[PDB]
């Protein structure tokens, strides 16, 4: 359930066996069913699909020190 | 040599010892560590055959491999907001600068080298920054 067509014709992300799906809560859970560690939010990256990770972060991304 | 010196001493960039033995490289310093050629590391201390990186399963703790595989970051601006040069990698992609001229935290960010006051000894007389 990584929400991609990995079995061919998209047999392995069919909704009667994703349905109730979840992933290892402490990872991140992004719009379109799809988990990535929560670091991976907003770091330029969108490894989630679409751009749900990366959207409505401010990318503060210096040494203030 | 057959001399005696504080441990202080031992590695401050000055022959204290007179055979040199003081300032040794390997004693002061640890060249980063690798693996055989043959193979790949990710950015925790994991070292896998490189075919594996990109096979579409997870292989390091932090799951970094597969991550980089699918983007030429270089040809995306929004990830690679580059100042000079960027080159792509199988697996993320580096940053760097022209010559004269360093690299920031940020790993994208590139800003003028102060050749005078980092390295005063490049003039005889006087040096001026540009
Ligand atoms: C800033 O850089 C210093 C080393 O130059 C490092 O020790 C420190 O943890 C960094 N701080 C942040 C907030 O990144
Ligand atoms: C690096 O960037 C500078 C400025 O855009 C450009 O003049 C130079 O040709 C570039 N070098 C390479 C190798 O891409
Ligand atoms: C998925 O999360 C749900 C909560 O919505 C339940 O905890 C369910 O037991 C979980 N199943 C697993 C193990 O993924
Ligand atoms: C060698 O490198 C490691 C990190 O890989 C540490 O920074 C360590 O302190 C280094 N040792 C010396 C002697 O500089
Ligand atoms: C990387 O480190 C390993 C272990 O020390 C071997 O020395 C290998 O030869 C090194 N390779 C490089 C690229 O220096
Ligand atoms: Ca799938
Ligand atoms: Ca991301
Ligand atoms: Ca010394
Ligand atoms: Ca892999
Ligand atoms: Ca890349």
């Amino acid at each position: 359930c990584d929400n991609d067509n990995d079995c061919g014709d998209g047999s392995d992300e069919l909704p009667t066996v994703c349905a109730f799906h979840t992933c290892r809560s402490t990872a991140f859970t992004c719009a379109n069913g799809r988990c990535v560690p929560y670091h991976y939010r907003c770091d330029f990256y969108n490894d989630c699909g679409d751009n749900s990770d990366e959207a409505g972060c401010l990318f503060r991304s210096c040494n203030s020190t | 040599n057959g001399q005696c010196i504080t441990k202080l001493y031992v590695c401050d960039e000055d022959n204290d010892c007179g055979d040199g033995s003081d300032e040794q490289e390997h004693l002061c310093h640890t060249p980063e560590p690798t693996c055989p050629p043959h193979q790949f590391r990710c950015d925790n201390g994991h070292c896998i055959e490189m075919g594996t990186v990109c096979n579409h399963v997870d292989d390091c703790s932090d799951n970094s491999d597969e991550k980089g595989c699918g983007i030429n970051e270089c040809q995306d601006s929004s990830i690679s907001h580059c100042d000079h040069n960027c080159t792509d990698t199988i697996t993320s992609f580096y940053c760097s600068c022209l010559p004269g001229y360093k690299l920031m935290s940020d790993k994208r960010t590139c800003v003028d080298i102060d050749e005078c006051k980092e390295t005063p000894q490049l003039c005889s007389q006087k040096c001026e920054n540009v």
